[PDB]
């Protein structure tokens, strides 16, 4: 009766894995934002700064 | 100040050389084949990138 009751409990949490799947494949994306963000800027400062040393 | 004829001189060897200005007087071809060899370097280091617009990227996904 008690191992029956304990997978129905186990059943709850049986979503968590998806959960983790979706934060981490969401906050991979935001990475690929952010990141092409910051080598735009990069690059534009780095393009303005050769005229710069120029 | 214009007592020291040693500011006078260098003042006015100055003025003539800002006259001159119309083009950097006595450059020298070394002048320009330093250039030459220091802006190649210096390119280098910056890459070989044209210097002219915002190189594009068309950024990757998973």
């Amino acid at each position: 009766i008690d191992m029956e009751k304990s997978q129905q409990a186990l059943v709850q949490k049986r979503h968590y894995l998806f959960d983790v799947q979706r934060n981490n494949i969401a906050m991979a994306l935001e990475v690929t934002y952010r990141e092409r963000l910051h080598r735009v800027y990069r690059e534009v400062k780095n393009r303005l700064d050769y005229h710069i040393s120029v | 100040d214009p007592v020291q004829k040693l500011f006078v001189d260098k003042i006015r060897e100055y003025r003539t050389k800002r006259q001159t200005s119309g083009g950097p007087v006595d450059a020298g071809p070394e002048y320009q084949q330093d250039l030459d060899r220091e802006l190649f370097k210096l390119k280098q280091m910056y890459g070989k990138a044209d210097m002219n617009t915002f190189p594009n990227f068309t950024f990757e996904d998973p």
